[PDB]
């Protein structure tokens, strides 16, 4: 869409609207591209705002390569020009940031010496501009998250600050806050001698107090004027701007000065302790760019504006509440839609693995460490997971995984383990059990009945952290079994449904992805004996409806199931034979 | 018409699963095989479960569930590796179990429930963990002997019960013989109480069983203590230590009720 | 070592006392913004006893000082909250908890 | 070499290592899946065979040696200059080669696994270099899936080593996937390995990614485009009141938003810029726009506390002032008609400005513009001029989304491309030069 | 698909055959259908020998000869309930010396060059049981004191008669009909 422009595309998901498929299209044996999906498209824009990611191998333009440090050599980051001098060359200026941030102090304090070296919170980096590389078109400083300014000409001028100036109620001013997105100096103003020297090359160096938030740079070994004062908890990125006139343009140099830390024991925490200069391979250089995708929500939220009259003004009203589920990167201090991880492979598979590292530290009834994990990965993470038909397979099922380790393998494993025993208590009602529920011999319902063998015992402690109490930590936490028993019914249901229509679109994207994970807590569900009487009639008129009605549309056993998912049916009439055979045992029992 | 039966049902969607596609998982042919066998073996299912079933008084209800959870404990600690917090909690499990009433009154629920066999695979865990450098966890093994002699006196059924397993006890019976005050929980202390005063069971006893006793003993009668010497004591050529434990579990194997069994 | 801010107002007369339960919703988080426990999340209201050492020490005073219906931010220093220890797997060493607590009644 | 022996005089066979080394790995190649079970399984035969030949003979511990003597060297470079250009290109292929072959000695075979336990401890010790960090986690993963006593002989700090590859080398699944390992092999959970690795990587929340649910927030906005430019015909005080008629503290498990103020837009473009389109941002989460939420002033994503008489979060039946001052930037609130002591100051007026209003679920607010648009509840400050009389002498005054995207039927969507920028708003004069 | 999976199963290296309760189940199963087991006239004993034909071929037309010989050769001539029911599977195929499955089982022997079979048959044939002395005088002592059996078999003397009795069945129907190829092979 170019400027000024408004379209409409219509995948024909109801065939009536399209206006022109029947006179042609629908005839030549074409299809709607959303011919029989059961849920809209998710739709996928063009990015607006920039943002930064790492300098590819294969761009055409910017070269970054890593120098290692020798014994006498701070290592560094060299950001060379391909193309200089060529035809298609870019003159604009790009701006570059290191990937990983200085954290400033929560809050603030109010030869060289390895005391001051252990004690000290100051960090330093520095960037020699290259020769021939003009310097008033190279910035060097420091950049935060809030950056996302891509302009052809960038000046210190016209960068976004604001001033919060707090005062008492008298209203003199106490106290007076400056704050900016983007603290950087310029090499050309910063040349007092100026021209270009040889003996080395501009050597702007920044250096951070984590402690006291002060911004100061050294420039050829003599400190520059310009001074910044950032807020307490502020992360800032090591950033250079630079407009490209040499095929070499600035070098990142990661050493240190004296009594001032180097950049990497503030960068990572492994390192806090260590004065030697290192740049490991997590950190690398980002530059802005907009070759990025964003995701259209598929729901709005829904805002009913409308003026009752000239007195009362405009009317915003909204009251339906809606949610999204935030995938935060903790080192760049930027949080994403989960869901755009469908198309952000390394990230997803990243996740998936967490999620599987998340099931296995709380394997075989960790309960203290699914206590802990309780605090990650919540109720209403795990149920927005659970229901939500837009996540990925991969994480749907993860989710799934953790959900039932947490809080329901440990009890699902003490009836499997005791479910193969029959200690029959000898009672009224243990008498009162019979093989057949009326004169006539036919078979009641599976599961549905009146049981008396001894089963285990279900108990769940909440998992709360303000408590300093400690017998918590035995029994698995606890969550809200009557609506997981009926979202899952209702799941079940609309899955039965939508996947005999057989959909371009299951949930996950694949019948297995839809099925197996739902199957499997459902399973589990059944195998802890949550589904009483009407339940387990509902879930067994879903399983096969002809078999199970009460003394058309298929049921899940005839409706041609995936291997992996044939597997959970099969587990399942399993669970309904073993049934059987305690209910005989029972009736033996109350015989005898 | 329609199949009306959980077990008709079974059987035709399992053929019906097999004829329609060449299934690719052995674990799903496995499990569709078992189902259907198990839908034309009704009968086996009772043969399996019925052993398997015990009839309780409604007096000790809580009791027997108590008891249960106990043994739900100890089943659960089988599938987790060997600690310090493992070690207290089974000990824990064993002092509820042998302080509770179920234990004495119910014998027969106890050998049902294969609550001697979940102690013999604990014992087996951590006698394999640690063999060479002594035996790591001493504490829980000697919980676990002492738990199954008690359980060999209770019962002369459980007796039996304990003794089909008295070969694994042999060959693990030099783990804590030159350690004292550990005497009377040990494997060799455990077989020697399976066989202790039942005419039955020590007729029953084999020929090459007495030989690896015989083997262990003239072992110790030719080489000396390792451990001991390593703690100093003075190095005499063979083992009196242990020599006399396993002179004593052959006491207890030729000697039953007074008289000699000559066999 | 803990300062009470308000973000709603309560009635002001009714002040918990000894013996006398609490029940509150909190929304505890770190200084760095994130949360790592609510009541709100379990849907589940948290009761505890005044003066029987049931909870951390600054969520004892935060919830002494606050009224009836009152909603207010609960910041507890390291020493009346878990100490250089912390939670284990929650609460990392030497860390500030902020608590978003209101007392909804007094039992 | 290491002794300092002349190179020509030192016999170095790289190459036929290196080709040894291929014919080696190709030797101990796994079989295919794709081949019939019967191959499959007499490859397996075979390879079981081989390996177990080979760790009898006691080719793992040669195959240790050759590492070891490699790493002595620090780099390709620092092999380059002991022993000559020719080692120095192939002493990375080298390291990598053996490796491998120590992977495939090593992998599907239990005893070879457990006689590695020994050695485990010296391969953990050079987890951290680069040129080895592969080989060594994908040995380290062989091992511990395959041997229980790996997971009973690692310990602490070879957990916390494993753990800080992670934030050195980054995000890398094939480290979680030995964590996972070490916490379950062979349906047997190692409790000291579960509660090490929770407790030593959870609490830091800065490795693995973070979840949150996160109400959506929206924001609306009137038609009128106010801003400030040197010979302009635009008023530079600007006034208008956000008044409550309902809110809802807590209509899901999160906080309900409430934000209240002036938004800027970059440059001369009716879009709202820092920002983006949709999310949990509202006003004050960026530096483009400047809200009041009642107990806090927003900026940047950052707030601090302001104070007000009777000071609360933004109630039911409240009415906000909100005051702009172009002549000298400074954007100040009144609460209920009392001051509000706090104000923004010294921002960037070189884009447009308009009220905003940035809410979750749970609202009901209402837009007092001044003239027909609703009446003010306080009266406006000296000098400032209602918001209703910004606008256009031709276009209709109207509240709408902020964003150019709302809730309706995807084919009645309507895509929007790049909007025209709104130079005409401010009229600057300019007549020709006579 | 049934018998391939056993025969997958078998084929697959372990260091032990493993006890599975669904080949010794299924095994049995089978071995049943083909036998189904006073003058009969030369009709009736025609057709019952024609249905066997057709019992006995409804297996061996499916890998029964290949799955029982891969059974046997997996089991590294340990005598267990596995051997038990291959070597009467194995019987029941070939009952009425069955010269489809004695070919089948040659050829697949010859061609997979399998040493394993007859290493296993001559270990179970080394671990198969005779009458004991020592265990029959216990047991009368026993049964003298008054303690009585619980188990009246009193298998203690001969372990396995009946696993004996069907290995050397097996053997011998290997051969019956004068097989020459069987009887130079073995």
């Amino acid at each position: 869409l170019g400027v000024a422009q408004v379209g409409r595309m219509n995948f024909g998901k109801d065939v009536s609207t399209l206006k022109y498929f029947t006179i042609c299209g629908l005839q030549e044996g074409y299809e709607p591209f959303a011919v029989n999906t059961n849920r809209d498209i998710t739709m996928w824009l063009s990015k607006r705002l920039p943002q930064f990611l790492q300098v590819p191998s294969n761009h055409e333009h910017i070269e970054v390569t890593r120098i290692d440090g020798t014994i006498d050599s701070s290592p560094c980051l060299k950001v060379t020009q391909k193309s200089f001098g060529s035809q298609n060359s870019n003159t604009d200026i790009m701006f570059y940031r290191l990937s990983m941030p200085i954290e400033c102090a929560e809050v603030f304090s109010k030869r060289d010496d390895y005391d001051f070296l252990m004690q000290t919170s100051t960090y330093y980096y520095s960037v020699r501009i290259f020769p021939g590389q003009e310097p008033a078109n190279v910035w060097v400083g420091w950049i935060t998250s809030d950056f996302h300014q891509y302009d052809t000409g960038f000046d210190l001028d016209r960068v976004r600050t604001v001033t919060v100036t707090l005062g008492d109620e008298k209203g003199k001013v106490h106290e007076s806050i400056k704050r900016s997105n983007c603290y950087m100096v310029c090499a050309g103003e910063s040349m007092s001698p100026g021209q270009g020297r040889n003996n080395n090359g501009l050597e702007i160096g920044c250096v951070v107090d984590a402690a006291s938030g002060l911004l100061t740079f050294i420039a050829n070994g003599k400190e520059l004027s310009t001074y910044y004062q950032v807020e307490p908890s502020t992360k800032l990125f090591p950033a250079v701007f630079a407009q490209a006139t040499s095929p070499n343009v600035f070098q990142f140099e990661l050493g240190r000065i004296k009594n001032v830390m180097p950049l990497s024991a503030g960068l990572f925490k492994s390192e806090h302790k260590n004065p030697v200069p290192q740049c490991p391979p997590r950190l690398h250089v980002q530059f802005l760019s907009h070759v990025l995708w964003s995701r259209m929500p598929n729901q709005f939220l829904k805002v009913d504006v409308s003026r009752i009259s000239e007195r009362q003004g405009w009317l915003v009203q909204c009251l339906d509440p809606l949610q999204f589920m935030s995938l935060h990167i903790p080192e760049e201090n930027r949080s994403v839609d989960i869901l755009e991880l469908t198309e952000q492979e390394e990230l997803l598979k990243f996740h998936y693995h967490t999620l599987r590292l998340y099931s296995a530290v709380c394997a075989l009834g960790n309960h203290r460490v699914a206590h802990a994990l309780c605090s990650h990965v919540d109720e209403p993470q795990l149920l927005y997971a659970i229901e939500n038909k837009y996540m990925p397979g991969l994480l749907r099922a993860g989710y799934y995984d953790l959900l039932i380790d947490i809080h329901l393998s440990s009890y699902a494993t003490a009836r499997l383990m005791m479910n193969n025993e029959y200690i029959v208590p000898m009672t009224e009602e243990t008498k009162s059990i019979t093989l057949f529920p009326d004169e006539n011999k036919k078979h009641g319902l599976p599961g549905i009945g009146l049981s008396t063998s001894l089963r285990p015992r279900m108990q769940f402690s909440s998992p709360s952290f303000v408590s300093i109490s400690n017998e918590c930590y035995q029994y698995s936490p606890e969550f809200p079994l009557d609506i997981l028993k009926s979202k899952t019914i209702q799941m079940l249901t609309e899955a039965v449904k939508e996947g005999s229509l057989h959909a371009r679109d299951p949930v996950g994207g694949t019948t297995e992805f839809l099925f197996v994970p739902l199957i499997k807590l459902f399973y589990t569900l059944l195998i802890m004996g949550i589904f009483h009487n009407e339940d387990l009639k509902h879930i067994l008129q879903l399983i096969e409806p002809s078999v199970f009605k009460e003394a058309p549309k298929e049921g899940l056993l005839q409706m041609k199931l995936p291997e992996p998912v044939k597997l959970q049916m099969c587990l399942l009439l399993q669970y309904l034979c073993d049934c059987q055979v305690r209910h005989r045992i029972e009736a033996i029992v109350a015989f005898s | 018409k329609k199949s009306s039966t959980l077990q008709q049902l079974i059987s035709e969607t399992m053929v019906r699963w097999a004829q329609e596609s060449v299934i690719e998982d052995p674990e799903l042919v496995r499990a569709m095989f078992v189902l259907l066998h198990r839908q034309y073996d009704g009968i086996g299912g009772l043969v399996r479960a019925l052993p398997k079933t015990y009839t309780i008084n409604g007096v000790s209800v809580e009791d027997t569930i108590n008891l249960l959870a106990s043994l739900g404990q100890i089943r659960s600690l089988l599938s987790v590796r060997m600690g310090k917090e493992e070690e207290k909690l089974m000990i824990r499990g064993l002092g509820d179990i042998m302080n509770n009433k179920v234990f004495y009154q119910h014998p027969n629920l106890m050998r049902a429930l294969g609550m001697h066999e979940t102690v013999m695979e604990v014992m087996v865990n951590v006698l394999g963990g640690g063999e060479s450098k002594e035996i790591t966890f001493p504490k829980m093994v000697a919980n676990c002997c002492r738990f199954l002699c008690y359980f060999c006196r209770i019962s002369r059924q459980n007796q039996k019960a304990m003794f089909d397993h008295l070969s694994y006890l042999l060959e693990n019976s030099s783990v804590g013989l030159a350690s004292p005050a550990m005497r009377g929980s040990t494997p060799l202390d455990v077989a020697a109480a399976s066989v202790m005063d039942n005419n039955e069971l020590a007729l029953a006893l084999r020929e090459p069983d007495l030989e690896k006793v015989v083997r262990y003993l003239a072992g110790c009668g030719l080489q000396s203590c390792q451990m001991l010497v390593s703690k100093g004591y003075p190095d005499i050529g063979w083992n009196p230590v242990e020599g006399e434990r396993y002179l004593d579990f052959l006491r207890f194997a030729v000697f039953c009720n007074g008289e000699s069994v000559e066999e | 070592g803990v300062e009470i801010e308000t973000i709603s107002p309560g009635d002001g007369r009714t002040f918990p006392k000894k013996g006398q339960t609490c029940v509150v919703h909190y929304t505890g988080m770190l200084q760095n913004g994130k949360k790592f426990d609510s009541s709100r999340d379990r849907n589940k209201p948290f009761k505890f006893r005044i003066g029987k050492q049931e909870v951390i020490k600054g969520f004892e005073e935060g919830a002494a000082q606050m009224s009836l219906g009152q909603r207010a931010k609960l910041t507890c220093t390291p020493d009346v909250a878990y100490g250089a220890t912390g939670h284990p797997g929650v609460i990392p060493p030497n860390a500030t908890l902020i608590f978003d607590v209101e007392l909804l009644n007094l039992e | 070499l290491s002794k300092k022996a002349k190179a020509s005089t030192v016999d170095l066979p790289i190459e036929s290592v290196s080709l040894s080394l291929q014919d080696l790995i190709g030797y101990f190649h796994p079989p295919d899946e794709h081949l019939e079970h019967e191959d499959k399984q007499n490859r397996l035969r075979a390879l079981k065979n081989r390996q177990n030949l080979f760790q009898e003979e006691g080719m793992i511990n040669l195959v240790l040696e050759c590492i070891d003597r490699l790493h002595v060297y620090s780099s390709a470079a620092h092999f380059a200059d002991v022993a000559g250009r020719e080692a120095g290109e192939s002493w990375k292929s080298i390291l990598n080669s053996l490796y491998e072959l120590l992977a495939a000695l090593i992998r599907g075979n239990r005893k070879n696994c457990a006689q590695f336990s020994g050695s485990l401890d010296w391969l953990i010790s050079r987890l951290e270099r680069l040129e080895a960090s592969s080989g060594i986690l994908e040995v380290l993963h062989c091992v511990l899936v395959e041997s229980p006593e790996a997971l009973n002989i690692i310990k602490e700090g070879h957990i916390k080593s494993i753990i800080s590859l992670l934030d050195k080398h980054g995000r890398n699944h094939k480290v979680l996937d030995v964590l996972c390992s070490l916490c379950v092999c062979h349906g047997v959970a190692v409790r000291s390995n579960q509660h090490l690795i929770c407790d030593n990587l959870l609490p830091g929340r800065d490795l693995l990614l973070q979840t949150r649910l996160v109400n959506h927030v929206s924001s609306m906005r009137p038609n009128i485009f106010l801003g400030v430019s040197e010979g302009s015909a635009q008023y530079k005080k600007w006034y208008y009141e956000l008044m409550v008629d309902h809110t809802e503290p807590f209509v899901t498990a999160e906080a309900t938003h409430l934000r209240v103020g002036w938004a800027s837009t970059e440059g001369y473009s009716p879009y709202p810029g820092g920002g983006e389109e949709w999310g949990g941002n509202g006003v004050g989460d960026d530096l483009f726009s400047y809200g009041f939420d009642g107990l806090h002033l927003w900026s940047g994503c950052i707030a601090r506390t302001v104070s007000s008489p009777n000071q609360h979060l933004l109630r039911t039946d409240d009415v906000i002032s909100c005051c702009l001052d172009l002549s000298a930037p400074s954007i100040s609130f009144r609460i209920n008609g009392q001051p509000v002591q706090g104000m923004f100051e010294n921002f960037n007026i070189d884009g447009l400005f308009f009220p905003v209003v940035s809410f979750s679920a749970g609202i009901k607010v209402r837009f007092l513009l001044g003239g027909r648009h609703g009446e003010f509840k306080f009266l406006p400050p000296p000098g400032y001029a209602p918001c209703y009389e910004a606008v256009l002498p031709k276009e209709k005054l109207k509240v709408e989304h902020s964003r150019e995207y709302k809730q309706e039927r995807t084919y009645t969507r309507d895509l929007l491309g790049p909007t025209v920028s709104l130079t005409q708003a401010a009229f600057t004069p300019i007549p020709v030069d006579t | 698909q049934l018998i391939l999976l056993f025969s997958r199963t078998a084929l697959t290296e372990k260091c032990k055959l493993e006890e599975d309760f669904l080949y010794m189940a299924y095994a049995d199963i089978m071995a049943k259908s083909c036998h189904d087991e006073e003058v009969k006239s030369f009709e009736e004993k025609e057709m019952e020998k024609q249905k066997l034909l057709y019992q006995q071929a409804r297996l061996h037309d499916r890998g029964a000869a290949e799955m029982v010989l891969q059974t046997i050769s997996a089991s590294k001539g340990e005598t267990g309930p596995m051997v038990a029911a291959t070597l009467k599977l194995g019987i029941a195929i070939l009952n009425g010396g069955n010269s489809t499955v004695q070919q089948k089982m040659l050829d697949y022997l010859k061609e997979k060059k399998d040493v394993g079979f007859f290493q296993s048959l001559a270990g179970l044939m080394q671990s198969c049981s005779v009458l004991d002395l020592n265990a029959f005088e216990r047991q009368n002592k026993a049964e003298g004191l008054g303690m009585v059996t619980e188990e009246g078999s009193g298998e203690k003397v001969l372990q396995d008669d009946e696993f004996t009795c069907d290995l050397f069945r097996f053997l011998q129907l290997l051969c019956e009909g004068h097989n020459s190829d069987f009887q130079n092979y073995l």
